[PDB]
């Protein structure tokens, strides 16, 4: 548990020095994606056939 | 003395302050749309080179 706050502390004291939000550093932390073909892969698609 | 003032009628407790909710700012993002190509015609073959 003191593991985790320290660790919490840490990241929300870099996290709000580096100005980011919360679902965007979801995004850009997480190797997930967004469920399906984005229109940007769609053209990625259709400019490289 | 049945509601708590003073001989004046002065509220005898300070009345909170209440504040405000306040407004929030608001968002607009990009919208992007995919299209295809015209059929292509097939070229009358003239007799230069």
């Amino acid at each position: 548990l003191p593991r985790l706050v320290i660790w919490l502390y840490q990241v929300t004291q870099w996290l709000t020095e580096a100005e980011i939000t919360t679902e965007a550093i979801w995004l850009l932390c997480t190797p997930e994606f967004s469920g399906n073909i984005s229109p940007e892969i769609s053209n990625l698609l259709n400019n490289l056939r | 003395l049945r509601h708590n003032l003073s001989i004046d009628g002065q509220p005898l407790s300070l009345a909170i302050y209440a504040e405000p909710t306040d407004p929030k700012a608001l968002l607009t993002s990009m919208v992007q749309a995919s299209q295809g190509g015209s059929a292509v015609l097939p070229g009358t073959l003239s007799l230069y080179r």
